[PDB]
Parts: C-alpha cells; structure tokens; sequence
RNA sequence: UACCUGGUUGAUCCUGCCAGUAGCAUAUGCUUGUCUCAAAGAUUAAGCCAUGCAUGUCUAAGUACGCACGGCCGGUACAGUGAAACUGCGAAUGGCUCAUUAAAUCAGUUAUGGUUCCUUUGGUCGCUCGACUUGGAUAACUGUGGUAAUUCU
RNA sequence: UGGUGACUCUAGAUAACCUCGGGCCGAUCGCACGCGGCGGCGACGACCCAUUCGAACGUCUGCCCUAUCAACUUUCGAUGGUAGUCGCCGUGCCUACCAUGGUGACCACGGGUGACGGGGAAUCAGGGUUCGAUUCCGGAGAGGGAGCCUGAGAAACGGCUACCACAUCCAAGGAAGGCAGCAGGCGCGCAAAUU
RNA sequence: CUUUAAAUCCUUUAACGAGGAUCCAUUGGAGGGCAAGUCUGGUGCCAGCAGCCGCGGUAAUUCCAGCUCCAAUAGCGUAUAU
RNA sequence: GGGCGUGUGGCGUAGUCGGUAGCGCGCUCCCUGGGAGAGGUCUCCGGUUCGAUUCCGGACUCGUCCACCA
C-alpha cells in the first residue's frame, strides 16, 4: 500500500538532514549523487547539510540553510511505498507547511534533544507546538515522535526520557493519545536507529504503540512507519506547480488528496473553472493506470494553458461543487488585537490557499464545553471559539466536516501565526 | 495510396449576372408553382438540361446514317422515353432542342403528389415526402427530388406506415386520446 | 410473422459448406437479431443451428427488408476449419488473445535487446 | 527501384481482371511465371471473381493448400501463379474442368470443357532451339521446352500436348485457311480465318484475318494463333464463338432477352 | 448561353485603360440543424527531432541431449510440442519527400544480332574409364569475468 | 544440322587448354511400406538451356524564360581513325598514338527558373491561357558530400567506413546517433489532424 | 437489434418529444455601376464611407443607429493567385 | 511560487520627525488666461501609539526578474 508521511518540526531540528538519510539508508537515492552534494555543500562552507540538499533544490534554500517549498520523495519499507513531504520549519513558510500537511496520513514530529534546542522548540515561539497542533487539525490523527541529535547529548536516557515526558504531556492537550505515538531516539546525521538498531544505545528497548489490531513493538525510525486512504471519496487533487512539456504540453503537479486519477478522465479545475481530459498520469517518469490518495502525480491535461490554472487550483472529477459561503467552528489562538467582521484571512482547506473573509460573526462559545456565551460578537480574542460565517474571495470548494473530514478542516493565518484553526459546519454550494 | 473516390462534379452552375431583373421573375415563378427550397435547383435541373440539350447538339454535327449518331442519339432518346418526359409520338433527335426547363419540373415527385391529388398543396406535398408519408412500388421515398419514370406513375401512394395511409396514427391523435380518456377517468 | 426465403443458394463441394444469401421481410417491427435467422434457417432445412453463420446484414430504406449474407456448414469440425476467427468469437464459443497490439510489440523489440535464454524471462 | 518490384496497383493492373477500385489499395501480384503478367490470371481472381467459391483473398488460403486445384496437370498451392492461355483447371470435388478462351471483349470466358477435352492442349510455338548434340527443341506458349519435335514443326506452327505425358499428338501448319485466335491489342478476342498474308523485312509482319461473318481485319503475327483446320477447331468454343457485333446490336439482343422473359 | 455595364466631356462620336461581373484555389472573417462522401505540414525550413513504432520468418519433411513441458509401450536414437542457437530466405520491396536536374529527367516509338538476370515454369542433370556415407570446428547451454555505459563481449 | 531481312548464330568435327582466392556430376528430409534385394508421394539441393520478372543502355521525336549570353568545345577528351584496358556488355569509358575536328542565326554555348517529367486539373463558343510538390507510371534523394561491404539485384542509409555541420550520456577513459516512414514536438510561418 | 476484428454513424423498432412549433438562420448590401426607402434621429468636409464614380461645410437617398427592404441560403463576405 | 518594488481623489501623482490629508488635469461656478468649488475605503484590518497614510506584522493588487523538462 501506498502511505505519505510530511516530516514536521522546529526549525534546525534535523528535518531534511533526517529525511534525506533516510532516503539515502532506504535506496531512493544513489550513492554517486549523494558525494556530489557532498561536494557542492562543501564548496559552500556548509558540508553539514548533504543531505538536507536532497530535499533544498531552490538557491534560496541552499544559500540560507533551511527548508522553503515542500520536497517530495520517495523511498520503500517492507509494508509500503512511502512518499515523505518535507514541510518548512520557520514561520514564514508555514502555509507551505499547512498545503503539505493536508496531504500526509502520518506525521513525523522532528524534535531535537541537545540542551537548549528542545526547550527553544516547546516553548511558547517553538513551532513544534504549533505543527503538532496544525498536524492534528488537518486531518493527521496518526504522529510518530523522532527525538533527533542523541549523539549530541551522547545518547543520554534520562534527557530521552525528559523529551517523551513533556512531549507526552504536550501532544496529549493538542489532541493526540501519547498510547499510540511511538517515540524512537534517533542521529539523522549519524543515521542511528533510522532502519537499524543503534549500539549507541543499550538502554533503549525499542518503542510500543496503541493500534486497533492491539499492540505493535519496534526499535527503528523505519519500522515506525511501517507500524502506520479516502479512495472512496470524490477526486480532489489541488495543484502544487504547473509545467509546459515540450511535445506533451500542460503537465500539472499535485498530491491526491481524496479519490482516484485515472486517464481518460473528465476533470475540472477550481477556481480556473475549467474541465478537460486526462490523457496521462504519471508518477517519477513511470506511467500508471491509476493515482491512488498519496501519489504525487503528475498529469497531462489536453487543450489546456498554462496560464488558465495555477498553484492553488483543486482538480476534481467533473462527474463526481464551488463554495458562496460556509459556516465554522473556529478557535482563536494567537491574535495580537481584535477579530471583527470584514477580516480577510487566509485559509487553508486541504490544499487549496483561498482568502476567506469573516462576513459574519454568529456565536461565540467556550472553548472547553462549547457552550454559546455571547450571539454577534462585536470582537474575538485568542483563546476564544466562536460559530462565523465564511465567503472566499476566489471561487473556492470545501465539504462540511461531519460529512467529508479532509475537506472540512482548514488554517486562519496573521500577523506572525496560526490564528486560528477551524471545522467546517455547513456550505451553502454554488 | 489510399482507395478511395477523389470524383467531384458540382451539379448546379451560378448565372453570370446576378443581379437582373429579367432572370430573377423567372426563377421565382418556378419556385412558387413548383415548390422549390431555393434557387439552387433551379440551376441545377437548368444545369442537367444544358447536358442533354449539348449533347443532342453535337450529334446534328455529325452527319446522317453515322453509328455513333445512330447509336448515341437513340440510347438518348431511350432515357427521354422512360422518364416522361417525351412522348413516343415525338421520338427524333430534333425535339430535344424544343425541350424546355419547366418540363422536367412535372417529374418531379413533389409535383405528383399534388398531380394525384392526395395533397392539399403542392408546398404541403413535400412535407408527405419529408415525413415518410408516401411510397413508390413498396418503397418510401424521403427526398422530393426524385425524378419519377413514366413507369411508376400508377405506383405513387401512401406508405404502409403511414396515419395519412395504412399505418399507426400519429403522436398528435396518440397524444390528443391519452387526455381524451386521461381526463374523463 | 417474419418469413425468410432463399436466394443464390449454391454449393460449396470446395469449402465444405453451403452458402445462401439470406433475405427478411419484418413489417413492423425491427431487424430481427441473428440468433433468430440460425433457427428459422435450421427448421427451412431441417439441420442442426448451430453450423449457420449469418452476418452482413443490410436494412433498405424505411424497414421491411434487410438484407445479409451467411454461410450453413456440413458438420461443426469444417465449420472450425475454414473460417475467420472472429466468426467463431461470434456465438462466444472461442476466447481469443486478451493482449493489446502495442503491449505485443512493446515487448516484442524488447526481446531484441536481450542475447540468450532471457528472452522469456524479461516479460514479467 | 532499386530491384525487382514485388507489388500492384488495383489501378495499375490489367483491365480484364476487372476489378473494384473500390475494395483494396492493391492488386494481387502475379507470380513470375510461364505467361507474361498482362496476359495471365491469378487463380486468386478465379476462385474469388470469376466463380465465387471463396469471399476474402484468406478463404482461397485455406482452399489452395486444399490441394483440389490442377491446373494443366499440376496441383499448386500459391494462389498468385499466373494461369495463362487455355491452362486446364480441373477440380475434382465437384469433377468440374475450366479453360481460359478469351470472350469476344479481351477478358477470358468462364468455360467449362468436356473430360475427354480436358486431356489436352494446343500450344504456339516461340522458337526452333538446336540443342547442343543436334536435338531439335521447340518452346511453346506457356514455356515448354519439348525436345525432339517433327522436324516440320516451323517458329509459327501450333502442336497438340497431354497434360498426362507432356508430349505432342498432332501439330497444325501455320496456312492459309486455317482458324485463328487473335491475341492481343484492339482485336483481342476474335477468332476468323486466315486470308492473306502481308509480309514486312524488318518490322512485325501482319495477316488479315477474316471472321465468318464477313467482318474482316488485320493484326500482326504477335497476336496470331492459330488454333484449327479449315473451319472446325480443335476446342470447345463459349458461346459467341468470337465474332465482335458492334454495339448496336448488343443493345438489341440484351433488350431481346428481358422481353422474352418479361 | 459565342453577353457586357459605370468613370475623361458643356455635351458628342472615338482611341483607351481603370473598376465592377462569373469561375476556380489558399488563407481568413461571421454563423452553424441533419446526412453521405472527402482534401489535410507541398509552398517558408530537402530546417531541427524526444518518446513509441514501422522487417521478420517452420513445415509430416535443414541442425532438438533446455525435463521447459509431457506420454508410458521403453532401453532398437528421439512420444511429440518445443524457447534458445545454427542454417536458409527476405530486409534492394513498401512508404515519405521533390532538393537537384532544361534533349537531361521523362513520354511515344523501337532496338539489345551490344547485356546480365534471385525466384517461378519447362527442359536437362548413369553420357567422364577411376561409399552400407569420410574430416574438424562452433553457437545455444554449463561455468569464471571485465567496463560508468550500448543490440559491447 | 536448323534458322534470320542480314551472324563471327546454333550444332558438328578437330588440335589443345581445365585458372589452387578451383564449373557441375545429391556424402540431404519426411510419411505411407509392399514385393536376396526392388518401390511410391514428394520436400530440398544445385550446374546449364529457355521462360517470366526486371534492370541496364542505345534509336527517332518532343521541352520553360533570356542576347544587358554570339560564338563555343578542346592536349585536365573536345569530334574522330587505330589498338588495347576496364566494365555484365556496345562506345573516349579510360590509356597510348595519329588526324583536326565538333556545335551555332533552324538560336548553339551561357544564365534564370518561386522547374521532378508525363498521364492529367481549373477555365473556356471556337482557338487557347494557366496549373500539375500531391495517391498512376517513371526519375531522383534520405543532414551535407565521398567510399564500400554483402548479395541475383544497392553505391542501400529503419546497412556500414570517412570528412563537415548539428546533436546525446559519461565515472571525462569513451560510447552512440540520421521521423524528406506512422503519429507526435519545436521552429518557420498567412497556411495544415490523434504520440 | 444491426453494423464491425471490436465498435461508431447510417438504416430498423418501442417510449417520450413544438402554437410566439422562444427547439428563434445568418452573411452582405439598400446613390450609380447592381436587385433593393428621397424613412427617422444623431453627425456637420468632423468622425467616417465607398472596388469605381463619388457622399459628408447643420434639412446626408452614400457616415452612425433603429425600422423597413434587396440578393444568396447553411452559407456568405473579405484578401491574394490565376 | 523565491527575492525586489508599485498602490494615497476621475486621471496620474505628491507628501508624511506619527498629528493639516494634496497638486495638476478633470467636473462645477466665475471674469486659451485666472479665480473659487464639488470631489478620498491613503489596498485592507489588527495592534503599537496621547493621536497612524506613515511605525510593525500579515497576505493582498499589479509590474519586475530568478526558479520551475511528469
């Protein structure tokens, strides 16, 4: 079967070190072109981060050291075909982090265990509260907790026991059931307990997890993933980039989000509202029969431009509706002053980046029971819930969340953060 | 190489002026008496006569007693025969020079139908044609312009699937009972 | 009420069988599929329905006349011997090759790259 | 062409096939053989065409390696060999015996031929061959290298073979008074007596040849081939018997027929 | 259907061109109900090409020790299919394009007594004055390898 | 002996020759098998003679614009005589030796061609004018030219060997390429389809 | 059902299926050449029209609109070739 | 999509120690010239702040260029 994981984390924390050792350890990448970034990244001063160059393919992302665009590869484990998203870590770049996130089924939470590192993380400016917290609200139910840089602590089990404590406690108040994440102690820089037992540490006894079929053991960051698809639902494949083939001609790129993709299929594209024929889907330069949830596919579309859709657009099947406005549960988080209605946010629905304005505010209620406290709020706060009715800017198509999960739940951003963070009561389809 | 006809002739010929008066009443006198679609056909049945007419032309150059006139003229004259179009009281190559263009207008098969009377109007005559209404010798015809022979002339009737002949009734009377009976209980 | 008569029925001493063509009158009602011919054709000659193969059909113009071709055999080991194989598929008594022409020739030329015993062995 | 072509039209192939422009791109090519690719005729186009035993060009395929074909005396399997001037094609599973006379147009009349005229064949003869220890030889139409002749056997003498020992019976001089089946050209088709002679040095040289009712012509010696004595042939002749009536009659007779029967 | 009309002048007869008029293609514009047919990267670039594909082939009857199947009647070779490989034959056809080329190509006409010619067909092939069948390679296959890499070995 | 319009044709006789990179003269195969030994259907294999398939060269006649192209061809073959070589063959095809010719006012030679030729298409009273890259025949060529192998048949290109242009992968040592084939892509464009 | 290798379309058969049969035919013109308003208002040698001749300088038969009308009719205009 | 800018009246444009919202054409009115007058979502909200077009953040709008060969 196929899987997605997006690797998800504070910024310097070892993500895309991490990730591309993995895919290194794993086959995905050869060892000829490993030594060649070796090499490039050495010519820069920065020979610590060939494999973080895996996955930084922008000059941007070399130049600065750290994860800007989402980096998707792929690698297999004994049970499935992994495609890892490695999403961004600094704060301007979360939205990439929010459209990499809708996609992946499980998330890999990167934590670092060097003395400082972990505390600078957790605390109230770390972003590893809030990608755990954006993880779990997108649709992420599964997490798997990798506590990177033991080697820097010397593989220190009371400082390993520390992290999975306040983790614990932490993931615990986000949502999540610290039963059923696995913790494994691992060096993306060395490679230790990645797909192999380290020696490095004896005292660890491997991870144990809370699945349905009962309790699953391990001791890798590897079979982690393999201890982990909504292809019943209607087609929706939002866009992440858009290319012009010569001799095959518009060839868009995305992650299937719901349904299956299929050649010979009679698409449209939202917002461009625009409906054409599949001729191909492919996948890394192999063609497939079909492009299952998880798939990063890429397809050719017939008599469509370039110009006509964009990043931002969801494909879906033109036989299996567009948004005028819809009513959400949304709770404030970290908002600076007052939330009043004409508000226009981004958000972040699965993968589509629409601009939705706060055209009405219906209720507030408390965020613990969710009894209505006040009717037409003049203003919200952080820390607050409150019933509002939506209306994007752009045409834009959401399902409500009782009905269809992964397109119910969605992101508000502004000034410096996650504002809030919301599910999908009812929509009023065009 | 692929097998196929490649053959085109244009069956209609567009008059040298287009706009005179002298030409433009005679066509329309054509139309109108003879319930035509356009001006079209007219040149096209003028078209047909000015190959028969040339070719019964150039047969007087050549002189008398000639095979090829003898044999060319009266296989011609066979075809004028058949169609009813000349009698035999007047079977010589001579006459098809006198022969003018409203006299194949008469064989056309809309005109029939309202020479044997089983149309109201010459222009409600095509539409019996249009809709599969009539047939010839067990065969229904849905084009007017069929150039009928002297032959089947006692053949011209109503289809067999036909209300206006020996068929079912129509979708009108089939939708003019169901209220009929619909709203009576 | 559909009745079926011959004409240009010949003999086939050199292909065993014999061949007929076939001509329907159905007033009213439509081209008569041509499972029904095989058994109306059996009981006009009192053979068996399973050696008459009748195709090219023709409607004229309007209905009541459609107008085909078939051929009536001697015994069903003939009828397997001398005809295209698409007429046996016909009656769905032969299943033919399910591979598409591309993925015959795709992997053909790929077995031109191979020397050796392989050549079975690159196809799955 | 950088070789031998191995292909034909169905435009560019001879007339008197008389084939459909309509069906195929192609012709099916005649193989090389003892007749000239004009004047021959594929079996394909005789079973197919001519007589209708088989629908597609696969269902001769399957009746030729049937091994129920003989033509003059040999059993062949490929359908493209090239069955040239009155070649007897007998087939035995209806017991029926074919020979290619041409009609009185230029293409070849389906007749059927008696048994007892099925054993044998008349043949025109190319050349006199001195063989290399004073043996006479002779090669007939149809490519027949027959050694020791009688030595009156002249370059335009016809010589009477059968089939079941490939080797003459009777030989017919090349004479005034003599029946002639013209072959070739304008006048391919006919059969008449032989009136005079016109003699050429140099050039083709050309007889006149009178048909019997009175509708006499001319054609060279290429196209002669005289096939009997007097005025009785040695064959059996399709109806017509080779007169060419002008088109004005056949007009006559073709509506003669229709309102006979009605 | 061998057909003209307007424009020099104050007006007239003329020379006389210009412009209309009817075709036939190529593009293009507006519009578009049915149906049968059917041209379609020639003009500029005989300019440049990704991918894929268009030339292979076995009959009772050239060479079968791949169990890869498979029969048992088995020890008198092989049931028989049979991949591979060897041999034989085709790949000189077909398709595409029109750059060159102005008695050249080509067309009609003939000449080859100035020439070769696979196959087919038909003749030959005990005509010569000395084996109941001779020799040794080699592919497939078994087995060890190289080079980043090829329809390399 | 026999033929042609005319042979140095064919056959015959003779006197010899039999090319070591050699002219043939079964050192095959299968199904039925019946009478020590004799057979049947064929398959296949060849050398030679015809046959067909062609090609190769010749004969005659036929081409578009142009004189601001009137003289050209020529010992670097131009037209011939002689004798060879080479070639499958005839012949300046080439080599030698002699002769001085060969073409042109009947338009040669030269240039242009937005020129593949022809059947043909469009237009027309009659006469013509224009078109014909385009399915039929034939020619010519597969980036540009040159050279070859193999085979009956190629100066072959979905066969090789060079140079020239363009162009692909590399571990930098090398290797490989030819859509004016079916589609398709860019470019060129006023202008032309589905990998 | 037929068609065909398998289809598609054509033809065949049942069901529905138009009263302004709103299930709504355009393209060019309306001074002459050349079939077709001395219609109406705006425009005022301006914008523009028209292949040609020619029209516009305030009552435009030629511009722009509407109404009407004319030719051809699923076609027609325009460009360029002949 | 990564980096840079541009947005303030009908037009295009100023400007702003953070405090008054402009000029020019335009439309209005007055005697091409001059005067007065109408005319603003300072892209947007949120704060910072005694007072925000400015100060901050955010995305936005357009223009710009680097990327982008399933």
């Amino acid at each position: 079967s196929h899987i997605n994981v997006v690797v998800i984390g504070h910024v310097d924390s070892g993500k895309s070190t991490t990730t591309g050792h993995l895919i290194y350890k794993c086959g995905g990448i050869d060892k000829r072109t490993i030594e060649k970034f070796e090499k490039e990244a050495a010519e820069l001063g920065k020979g610590s981060f060939k494999y973080a160059w895996v996955l930084d393919k922008l000059k941007a992302e070399r130049e600065r050291g750290i994860t800007i665009d989402i980096a998707l590869w792929k690698f297999e484990t004994p049970k499935y075909q992994v495609t890892v998203i490695d999403a961004p870590g600094h704060r301007d770049f979360i939205k990439n982090m929010i459209t990499g996130t809708s996609q992946a089924d499980c998330a890999i939470l990167i934590i670092a265990g060097g003395v400082g590192e972990f505390e600078a993380g957790i605390s109230k400016d770390g972003q590893t509260r809030e990608h755990a917290l954006l993880a779990f609200t997108l649709g992420v139910r599964q997490l798997i907790v990798a506590v990177n840089k033991m080697d820097s602590v010397k593989w220190d089990e009371s400082r390993f026991q520390e992290i999975v404590k306040e983790t614990s406690n932490f993931i615990k108040k986000v949502g999540y059931n610290p039963k059923t994440v696995p913790f494994v102690p691992i060096s993306g820089w060395n490679g230790d307990n990645m797909i192999e037992a380290t020696t490095n540490a004896p005292w660890y006894k491997g991870w144990e997890k809370e699945t349905k079929a009962g309790v699953v053991k391990g001791k890798t960051l590897l079979e982690a993933i393999d201890a982990i698809r909504p292809t019943d639902k209607p087609l929706r494949l939002p866009l992440q980039d858009v290319y012009k083939i010569g001799g095959i001609g518009t060839v868009p790129v995305g992650r299937v989000e719901t349904g299956v993709i299929k050649p010979g299929m009679v698409v449209t594209f939202a917002p461009a509202g625009v409906t054409t024929e599949v001729k191909s889907v492919e996948m890394h330069h192999e063609q497939l029969e079909q492009g299952v949830p998880g798939d990063n596919v890429g397809f050719n579309v017939k008599n469509v431009s370039v110009k006509e859709i964009r990043r931002g657009n969801v494909c879906g099947d033109a036989k299996n509706k567009g948004c005028a406005s819809f009513n959400a549960t949304v709770i404030v988080l970290n908002h600076p002053g007052q939330i009043s209605a004409g508000y226009s946010p981004v958000l972040d629905c699965h993968t589509a980046h629409i601009a939705c304005r706060f055209d009405e505010l219906l209720e507030k209620n408390d965020r613990r029971s969710g009894k209505k406290l006040e009717d037409h709020p003049k203003f919200l706060k952080s820390g607050d819930a409150a019933l509002v009715k939506f209306v994007p800017s752009k045409p834009m198509c959401v399902e409500a969340f009782s009905e269809y999960p992964p397109l119910g739940r969605f992101a508000v951003r502004d000034m410096r953060q996650t504002v809030a963070v919301g599910v999908i009561k009812s929509v009023d389809k065009t | 190489p692929v097998a196929r006809s490649w053959v085109c002739r244009k069956t209609y010929v567009t008059p040298r002026r287009p706009f005179e008066k002298s030409r433009l009443d005679q066509e329309l006198k054509l139309i109108g008496e003879y319930g035509l679609r356009n001006k079209r056909e007219v040149w096209r049945v003028k078209f047909t006569l000015a190959k028969i007419r040339k070719a019964a032309r150039e047969l007087l150059t050549l002189d008398e007693k000639d095979p090829r006139r003898l044999f060319e003229g009266n296989a011609l004259l066979r075809r004028l025969v058949r169609i009813g179009v000349l009698d035999e009281g007047k079977m010589k190559l001579d006459y098809i020079l006198g022969l003018k263009i409203e006299d194949f207008l008469e064989r056309r098969l809309q005109t029939q139908v309202f020479k044997l009377g089983l149309a109201k109007s010459i222009h409600h005559a095509r539409v019996l044609i249009r809709q599969r209404h009539i047939r010839v010798r067990k065969q229904v015809v849905n084009i007017p312009s069929f150039i009928v022979r002297l032959d089947s002339q006692k053949h011209i009737d109503f289809s067999l699937r036909s209300p206006y002949g020996g068929g079912r009734p129509g979708r009108v009377k089939r939708k003019n009972a169901k209220k009929g009976q619909g709203g009576a209980g | 009420t559909v009745t079926i008569r011959t004409r240009k029925f010949m003999t086939n001493r050199l292909l065993q069988r014999k061949q007929m063509v076939i001509d329907v009158l159905h007033p009213g009602k439509a081209t008569v599929p041509k499972t029904e011919i095989r058994e109306k054709l059996a009981k006009m000659y009192k053979t068996t329905p399973d050696v008459i193969f009748v195709f090219g059909f023709r409607t004229h113009f309007g209905g009541g006349k459609t107008t085909g071709f078939g051929m009536i055999y001697d015994s069903l080991d003939y009828a397997k011997k001398n005809e295209p194989k698409h007429r046996l598929a016909r009656h769905g008594l032969y299943e033919k090759k399910k591979t598409s022409r591309k993925q015959r020739k795709e992997r053909k030329n790929r077995m031109k790259k191979v020397r050796g015993t392989a050549k079975a062995n690159v196809g799955a | 062409a950088r070789g031998p072509k191995k292909h034909l039209k169905r435009v560019a192939a001879p007339k008197h096939w008389m084939l459909d422009k309509l069906t195929g791109v192609f012709a099916p090519r005649p193989s090389t053989g003892p007749h000239k690719l004009r004047e021959c005729l594929p079996l394909i186009i005789f079973l197919r065409n001519r007589l209708k035993y088989a629908l597609t060009g696969d269902e001769v395929k399957k009746i030729c390696m049937q091994r129920f074909i003989k033509i003059d005396g040999k059993v062949r399997t490929d359908i493209t060999y090239p069955a040239g001037f009155m070649d007897v094609i007998s087939i035995d599973k209806t017991g029926e015996n074919f020979r290619l006379i041409y009609d009185t147009k230029g293409r070849f009349a389906v007749h059927r031929i008696t048994p007892e005229e099925a054993k044998y064949k008349l043949c025109k003869v190319r050349k006199i061959f001195v063989g290399t220890k004073g043996i006479p030889h002779l090669v007939t139409h149809d490519a027949r290298t027959i050694r020791y002749p009688d030595p009156l056997i002249k370059v335009n003498d016809t010589i009477q073979i059968d089939l079941e020992t490939g080797k003459i019976t009777d030989f017919i001089k090349f004479d005034t008074g003599n029946l002639c089946m013209v072959t070739g050209g304008a006048n391919l088709g006919r059969i008449g007596v032989i009136t005079n002679r016109e003699r050429h040095p140099g050039s083709f040289d050309v007889v006149h040849v009178k048909d019997a009712n009175g509708n006499s012509f001319a054609t060279r010696l290429s196209n002669i081939f005289v096939i009997g004595k007097g005025n009785k042939p040695w064959i059996s002749l399709p109806r017509g018997k080779g007169i060419r009536l002008t088109i004005a009659e056949e007009r006559d007779k073709r509506l003669a027929a229709k309102q006979s029967s009605g």
